[PDB]
């Protein structure tokens, strides 16, 4: 199993040139199904499934949450640029959020706070207390704890956040459980006395995925350079892996490509 | 260091004359404000899907840039990235083969 | 679905 609901809030000074001050994006298992900015004033789905398995008041609902989160997110920025004795230039408060259902039927839940991309607070553990990771946010851990916060994030936690994403799931059951097969391509770059082979993976599903060098059999790939697992804009994903190679012994090279996908893994050698 | 690490890539292995998604995406930056723009030979491209950013669990942001097109031969395609951390615009070339 | 944060 294994799922994951995610919420991740921007909120800037400085966004700036007709991009929105304000965004929230939500994410089921690392895949973006809603959003919502302070341009748009709406929250918006992101996938076909979230669309046809909600009712009009889930969009308006969430649309005045957003409203509202927004107008609290403004007086945060401002609260927190004040207890910085800052006076104006760039900040962001950022928050995530969210559940995780493993496998086990088991159950975790996050809630943490940066400022200025460094952390500044963040509900613990056992969701009983805040933590203050900097000086500047122990006057609100002081007033959430009076005001019965942990109690209130607790219960969005580990029952609402929950209760949501299970049917999230289940609306998006056939989509999130589909496999995409990537296209395979490896390719040879000479602008130097080293020959650059690479290998990349296009517009694969799931996320998971394995790609490496071999040098005649042997994963030679102890010195292969990945460029990650990057985001196609349609819900698949990109690798590239390449490595460096004497000119001659291009021959001796193959890029595998193991993923769920595959009838089989893919081997490939390259050939100019 | 907070600089964008940026890639470019299409979305499906390019090929001659067929149609294609030019993908262009920087990570690992804060500030979030952050300028990307497509480029067919020097010049912006057409209809970008600046849309959507996120950011990791450590902080710092992402953004995704694609648009439609079909790369055309002789061309030059890149990403012209600028960004506070940088002093000046950043141009990553992207390899069509 | 979202929910609402605290004020500071």
């Amino acid at each position: 199993e294994l799922h994951t609901l995610r919420y991740i809030r921007t909120a800037m000074t400085d966004p700036g040139p007709g991009q929105p001050w304000f965004v929230t994006v939500g994410y089921v298992d690392g895949e973006l199904f809603v959003h919502y900015n302070s341009t748009a004033r709406r929250y918006v789905p992101r996938t076909e499934w979230i669309a046809a398995n909600t009712d009009q008041q889930y969009w308006d609902g969430q649309t005045q949450i957003g409203q509202l989160n927004e107008q609290i997110n403004r007086e945060n920025l401002g609260i927190r640029q004040r207890r910085y004795n800052q006076t104006g230039g760039s900040h962001t408060v950022q928050w995530m959020f969210g559940c995780d259902i493993l496998e086990d039927g088991t159950i975790r839940g996050y809630r943490q706070s940066a400022y200025d991309g460094r952390d500044f607070i963040a509900l613990d553990k056992d969701m009983k207390t805040f933590t203050a990771a900097v000086p500047e946010a122990v006057p609100t851990k002081r007033k959430w704890e009076e005001e019965s916060e942990p109690e209130r994030w607790k219960n969005y936690l580990e029952e609402t956040c929950v209760e949501w994403l299970r049917r999230y799931v289940e609306y998006g059951k056939a989509e999130l459980g589909r496999r995409e097969r990537p296209e395979v391509r490896v390719w040879g770059k000479e602008a130097d006395g080293i020959l650059t082979l690479s290998c990349r993976a296009h517009g694969f599903y799931p996320r998971p995925i394995v790609v490496s060098w071999l040098k005649d059999g042997a994963v030679r790939g102890q010195d292969a350079h990945s460029g990650g697992i990057v985001p196609n804009g349609d819900g698949t994903y990109h690798t590239w892996v390449t490595i460096e190679a004497q000119p001659g012994d291009g021959d001796k090279y193959q890029c595998r490509v193991e993923h769920a996908s595959l009838p089989q893994p893919g081997l490939y050698s390259w050939k100019l | 260091d907070l600089t964008p690490k940026v890639q470019v890539y299409s979305r499906f292995p390019a090929s001659a004359g067929t149609k294609n998604v030019l993908n262009c995406f920087a990570a690992g930056f804060h500030p979030p404000k952050i300028s990307i723009t497509l480029m067919k030979d020097g010049v912006p491209m057409e209809g970008a899907q600046y849309s959507d950013m996120s950011f990791n669990d450590d902080w710092t942001f992402q953004r995704l840039v694609h648009a439609d097109f079909t790369p055309s031969s002789g061309s030059t395609y890149a990403c012209k990235v600028e960004h506070e951390t940088l002093k000046e615009p950043q141009v990553y070339k992207w390899d069509p083969e | 679905i979202d929910w609402f944060d605290g004020k500071e």
